[PDB]
């Protein structure tokens, strides 16, 4: 999110140019205005996504699922904050990229603070191991996880006395996985190309727009 | 440069009452009567830029709200979780949002529930489909 | 938005979907449009399940060196016999071999329980 | 992009998913959201 | 019995004070404004 500053851009600290811009008029107020309305939306679609379920669960205190390990996912509150350690590395990958600009430039912040987002993804991932999908359509309705995971692969089209008989299988097969994505993420190549291209749009356009006042356009 | 330009400016709505709210954005509470030059302001402009009612934000200095502990739902976004409201003799107040409830269901090895009973619903969905 | 509200039509109103959370909060029912000025409002009529209670439940049960696993539905008991029920409505019944089917023996799954299943058949031949 | 990642949100996460490749490459089970900076990451969890 | 009840709680849930078609209104607005402040253009002398 960003904002502008007419006079402040247009006419640096000059009284008489500041008079004389009085002319053209609306301009830079529909300017603000059309910034203002993008600051709004960010905020609207950051909710949209993470803000679907009222009511926040916690985890439960013991963690036997099972054989099913997700101990990579779920939020870990030794370290200071309920980061769980994916997001921990995401959080150092992405972050290679609150100006020494200010010319009437300036960054304003979000409304959600990463600890509430993170509230919010551990409150799904809570619901989402203890009930299933029922938590979304209705209250939460308690069921052994072995037995979920039966109902899905009803689902898929295969009986159920299959899980049932390679459960230890299974288990083990979902918990290597898990543990493997770790370092495919760790891999160098960034696979996170999507979420650095924000920051170095928005950066280069403020640097194209500051370096824009040294220019004198044929005077 | 000389003077900060412009502020932001926290109003219940002049059909409610009259009184505001200020916010410095990018400034810190001890400087802020300065680089607003507020010595030379008029009255009514020096009422704020210092008081009893001075509070630090991750976007700013806010002058003119308290801040409760308890928690409700956001009201005006003032950012960094800092909604703020009107409310009670009547007075604005400024405080942090709530996510929301709070709950915890029971987990265990054989247990599962079951409805018994069922209602229906119905809501509504409001969407555009063409302009002037 | 307009792309939306047609998806939305053929979808929710002139049929009945299983996108969740796409046509209404709930398990879906049905759709009615009506006409706003330069808009539409759809009235989504849902399905929402109340009063819940808890049971204590098994994933087989084993009888005869045989496992029976159910067919569509859960076993659950009141403490003292078991039953079979649907899933998102509480109706017990009588374990039985309609209800039922049966695959390998005892051994291998987990938390199994023991408890008889009887059989219609034999009732009816007495002799 | 933020109105996919809503779809997705309750389609795949709150739900299993009929629809092909939508929610991953295989046979849905289930995914788990993880946040991260200007976005969010999946976890599909499928059948082969 | 359910179903009729909920229908006209539609109705009058509707007709509540509080703008329940704000996502309608704003289609009127911004052509409102937009046509306003081209004819309010006019009056600017542009360095003349
Ligand atoms: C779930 O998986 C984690 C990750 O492998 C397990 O944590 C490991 O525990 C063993 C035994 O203490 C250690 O040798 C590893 O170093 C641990 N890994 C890490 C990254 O610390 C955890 O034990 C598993 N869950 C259970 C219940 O065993
Ligand atoms: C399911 O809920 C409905 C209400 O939604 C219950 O119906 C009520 O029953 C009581 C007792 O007979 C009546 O006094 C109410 O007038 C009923 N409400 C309506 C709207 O008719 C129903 O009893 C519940 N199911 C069970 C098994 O108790
Ligand atoms: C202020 O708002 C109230 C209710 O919103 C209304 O009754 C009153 O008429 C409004 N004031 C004026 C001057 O219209
Ligand atoms: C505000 O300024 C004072 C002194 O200039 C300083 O001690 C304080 O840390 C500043 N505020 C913040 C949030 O750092
Ligand atoms: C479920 O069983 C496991 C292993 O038998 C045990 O660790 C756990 O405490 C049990 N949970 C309950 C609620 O009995
Ligand atoms: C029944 O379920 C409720 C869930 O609200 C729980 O609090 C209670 O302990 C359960 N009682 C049992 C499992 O006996
Ligand atoms: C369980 O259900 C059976 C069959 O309806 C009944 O005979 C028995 O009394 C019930 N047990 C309890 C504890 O209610
Ligand atoms: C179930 O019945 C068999 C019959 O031989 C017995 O061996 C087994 O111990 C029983 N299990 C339980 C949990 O009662």
């Amino acid at each position: 999110k960003t904002s502008v500053d007419c006079t402040m851009y247009i006419c640096g600290d000059s009284t008489e140019c500041s008079n004389l811009l009085l002319q053209y008029g609306s301009f830079c107020t529909q300017l603000k205005r059309a910034l203002t309305g993008i600051a709004v939306e960010q905020d609207k679609n950051t909710q949209e996504v993470f803000a679907q379920v009222k009511q926040i669960y916690k985890t439960p205190p013991i963690k036997y699922f099972g054989g099913f390990n997700f101990s990579q996912i779920l939020p870990d509150p030794s370290k200071p904050s309920k980061r769980s350690p994916i997001e921990d590395l995401l959080f150092n990958k992405v972050t290679l990229a609150c100006a020494q600009k200010f010319k009437g430039l300036t960054v304003l912040p979000p409304l959600l603070t990463d600890e509430m987002i993170a509230q919010y993804t551990s409150a799904l991932l809570a619901g989402t191991i203890t009930s299933g999908w029922t938590f979304g359509a209705g209250p939460a309705l308690q069921i052994p996880f072995p037995m979920q995971m039966a109902y899905r692969f009803n689902g898929i089209g295969v009986t159920q006395n299959v899980l049932y008989e390679n459960q230890k299988l299974i288990a083990n097969q979902f918990n290597s996985a898990i543990g493997k994505i770790q370092d495919s993420l760790s891999s160098t190549p960034s696979a996170l190309g999507k979420l650095q291209d924000v920051v170095n749009h928005n950066a280069q356009a403020l640097n194209t727009l500051v370096k824009q006042l040294s220019s004198k356009f044929g005077a | 440069p000389c003077s900060f330009g412009g502020v932001s400016v926290i109003t219940p709505g002049t059909n409610t009452s009259n009184q505001v709210a200020v916010l410095y954005q990018g400034v810190n509470c001890t400087e802020v009567p300065v680089a607003i030059h507020a010595d030379q302001l008029t009255p009514t402009w020096r009422v704020y830029s210092t008081g009893s009612n001075v509070f630090q934000t991750r976007a700013g200095c806010l002058i003119g709200a308290e801040y409760v502990n308890n928690s409700y739902e956001c009201d005006i976004p003032i950012g960094a979780g800092i909604c703020a409201s009107y409310q009670t003799s009547q007075s604005i107040i400024a405080y942090t949002m709530s996510l929301g409830a709070e709950n915890s269901v029971a987990y265990s090895n054989n247990s599962i529930a079951i409805p018994t009973n069922f209602t229906i619903s119905v809501t509504t969905e409001i969407l555009p489909v063409s302009m002037t | 938005s307009a792309n939306l509200a047609a998806t939305k039509m053929s979808e929710c109103v002139l049929g009945q979907s299983k996108r969740v959370d796409f046509c209404g909060k709930g398990y879906h029912l049905m759709s009615f449009p009506q006409s706003a000025p330069h808009g539409v409002v759809f009235l989504h009529v849902t399905y929402v399940p109340a009063q819940e209670k808890n049971f204590t439940t098994a994933p087989a049960i084993c009888h005869d060196g045989k496992a029976h696993f159910p067919r569509e539905g859960v076993f659950v008991s009141n403490g003292t016999h078991w039953f079979v029920t649907q899933r998102n409505f509480y109706e017990p019944q009588i374990i039985t071999t309609d209800n039922t089917f049966v695959s390998g023996n005892c051994d291998v799954v987990i938390g199994i329980v023991n408890n008889t299943v009887y059989d219609p058949l034999q009732p009816e031949l007495d002799s």
